[PDB]
């Protein structure tokens, strides 16, 4: 500001002119040249990474059915835990632009029915997924599945 | 990990369905996806021994059917192999078991498994 108002006034009163560059060059090239001399001489990566960094209790892979190589992918899950029994596969669908959103779980009510243990698992599952917050990931849901199975097994015996 | 040897120990003390499943894995290190073992077939052999089929073997068969990793084809072949129509209790139990898991017949796996499922059907 101070000591430089005339330059600001000159620049503002000169701007958006077709010959501004020519004027500036012709008025300021020679002294600068003389004083100093010459001038200077499919599947998104996030899903692949999160699958790579999951606990070896899970071996999730692509669904043999449904579409592929798109923004929305489908995965089928299997649980291999020595301390827990076998449960339905609990497949998932991943929408496009997975970060900053949440995946959804495809419920299969008839699969979990006809057994008190399996429907106890299912009601604990519904409770936990209602307890999960927004913007959650798939690893959190898988861990919730494992913990719900463990809690149901503990409650049974 | 012999079928009869493990089934007898499971039968001697009353066990829940999930505990038996948990235990079976512990008994044999190499499961081999229940193919060589013919676990579904083995249960049937224990079931038909009594004049009235025991409900615990039937429940174990139901649990095995529930898991997708047990093929429906082997159960159907084992059921078809028995026949001999000795008495009404066995055929009624087999009728209930068959009624439970039919009308879906979904098979996931290689194409030759589907071909074998066609022959089993």
């Amino acid at each position: 500001q101070y000591l430089c108002q005339p330059l600001l006034d000159a620049v503002l009163a000169n701007i958006r002119s077709p010959v501004f560059n020519h004027s500036l060059y012709r008025t300021f090239v020679p002294a600068m040249t003389a004083i100093h001399g010459p001038p200077i001489t499919s599947i998104p990566s996030v899903l692949q990474g999160e699958v790579a960094r999951l606990d070896p209790k899970f071996l999730v892979n692509l669904d043999p059915s449904h579409c592929s190589n798109n923004g929305t992918v489908h995965l089928i899950c299997k649980l291999d835990d020595k301390d827990l029994p076998s449960v339905p596969p609990l497949e998932l669908s991943v929408p496009a632009d997975y970060p900053a959103q949440s995946p959804l779980w495809i419920d299969r009510q008839w699969q979990y029915d006809a057994n008190p243990f399996l429907q106890s698992v299912h009601r604990c599952m519904t409770s936990r997924l209602l307890q999960l917050p927004d913007k959650h990931s798939v690893t959190a849901l898988l861990n919730t599945w494992a913990q719900s199975v463990h809690q149901a097994c503990l409650s049974a015996a | 990990v012999n079928l009869k040897q493990a089934i007898l120990q499971a039968w001697k003390e009353r066990w829940s369905d999930y505990q038996w499943a948990i235990n079976m894995k512990k008994f044999f290190p190499k499961g081999a996806t229940w193919d060589i073992l013919n676990l579904a077939d083995a249960l049937l052999e224990q079931a038909m021994i009594g004049p009235s089929p025991n409900p615990l073997i039937l429940s174990y068969l139901k649990y095995a059917i529930s898991s997708q990793m047990v093929s429906y084809s082997s159960v159907l072949t084992a059921i078809s192999k028995f026949d001999d129509f000795s008495r009404d209790l066995c055929v009624q139990a087999l009728l209930d078991i068959m009624d439970m898991f039919c009308d879906r017949l979904s098979c996931h796996g290689k194409a030759e498994e589907c071909i074998g499922l066609c022959r089993a059907l």
